[PDB]
């Protein structure tokens, strides 16, 4: 492989260059609110983000080597997690707001629209506030996001492929530690922060499962229609 | 399989 | 508090002594099992385990310092995770099998008697096989379980809880240093252990929906305690 | 709730 032959600094650069762009929505601040329309916007946005995520996953070291079937499974399991941690990261500098798009900020109050969505908003807001108090760095973010991609579906796999995935996961771990060592953190502070970061992934999994149930609810409901791609990602769960 | 397509550029 | 003033050796001993006992299931009805039969044994077992878990939680350093409300919220969020990681740990030296009780060892094939339960079994068996290849030690296990207790509900509210979580992190690293693991091997294994917690969370939510589905069907009557713990996730 | 009673005893 080529992932294990990478230094920590090179690992960061590869992930940092592979970052997807921040997409805009078709939001109109003349149009007031709703709940069919908001979900319509969020569905349109998430569907376009998925296309970039899929091509982003290709540029994640190690993901290329995996079987097509393995790649499909990993994305099917973690796609909402990756969307959320991206959303949370974009919203760090906007307390009480969830920057879905530069032209779509939204509020906890606007989460009351759509039954059950307000609870998920609070959890996303709490995650963003956590990232803010930890002063999460961009280099640490791209590490965590790539960890989610490889780890979320690794426990649902003749195959020495799971061993190669854990090897890459160990490399990303070394990369995270390398970064914290640069920031002047003590050896004790490196362990604590590493733990703090990975424990957040447990809550991101929780939000994803909650969000997955919410999306399945609006699917069996007569409105709003989901994209053909989202329905495939949703049926995977 | 839309996901399978996009993974195959 | 008193948790922060503990050495990692004292922290281990405190958690190791706090361990709940391994309870037995009812010796009747005995296999083979049906849907109503198996869930009846599991509900009864889990309900009695809950009582011991609550007492175990009080013995967890730092958990006492929290308000009663916070103690309620933490247990409500993580109770199924704690049962699961307990189940997985007991089933470690029983590959392909799940040890709910010393007199209740279940196969994958037995999980099919309940609709949608066999998928949770596989995830549990995979976690057990994962613990086995890592050779998870008991001292590491009691650390992981307390972490689940304090972490799983800390974002649905707390500087104290994070300080204790750091202390357990310091404890986990200490244990690995004793085993002769290098510094690089210490961070790596720490990451591996905590990443499994993400899958445990996933299993719990999958299991939570399963129990809620059983509740709706009205067939096998959940205990009033279980109903309260279940309603907390709604 | 029952959970409180078991936490106080
Ligand atoms: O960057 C994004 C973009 C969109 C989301 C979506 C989403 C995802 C798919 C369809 C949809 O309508 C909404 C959601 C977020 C998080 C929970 C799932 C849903 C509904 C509430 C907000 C999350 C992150
Ligand atoms: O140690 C234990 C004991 C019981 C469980 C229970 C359980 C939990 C509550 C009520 C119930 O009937 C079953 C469950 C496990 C895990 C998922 C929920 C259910 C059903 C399948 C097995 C898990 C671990």
């Amino acid at each position: 492989s080529l992932a294990l032959s990478l230094t920590a600094d090179q690992m960061v650069s590869a992930l940092l260059d592979a970052e997807p762009p921040i997409l805009y929505s078709e939001y109109d601040p003349t149009r007031p609110f709703s709940e069919a329309s908001m979900m319509g916007l969020l569905t349109n946005l998430a569907d376009r983000e998925l296309v970039h995520m899929i091509n982003w996953a290709k540029r994640v070291p190690g993901f290329v080597d995996l079987t097509l079937h393995d790649q499909v499974h990993l994305l099917e399991c973690a796609w909402l997690e990756i969307l959320m941690i991206g959303l949370v990261w974009r919203s760090m500098e906007h307390p009480g707001k969830l920057l879905f798009a530069p032209n779509l900020l939204l509020d906890r109050n606007q989460g009351k629209c759509v039954e059950g969505m307000v609870e998920i908003f609070d959890m996303l807001l709490a995650t963003s506030s956590r990232f803010r108090m930890m002063n999460l760095q961009g280099e640490e973010f791209v590490c965590l996001k790539s960890i989610i991609l490889l780890n979320s579906g690794v426990y649902t796999f003749s195959l020495e492929e799971k061993d190669h995935i854990h090897r890459v996961l160990d490399k990303i771990t070394d990369t995270l530690i390398h970064l914290m060592a640069k920031a002047g953190l003590t050896l004790q502070q490196q362990h604590q922060r590493l733990a703090q970061l990975l424990l957040i992934l447990s809550h991101i999994r929780h939000m994803s499962n909650k969000g997955m149930e919410h999306l399945y609810s609006m699917k069996c409901k007569n409105v709003v229609p989901l994209s053909d791609l989202l329905l495939e990602m949703l049926d995977a769960h | 399989k839309i996901l399978h397509r996009l993974l195959q550029d």
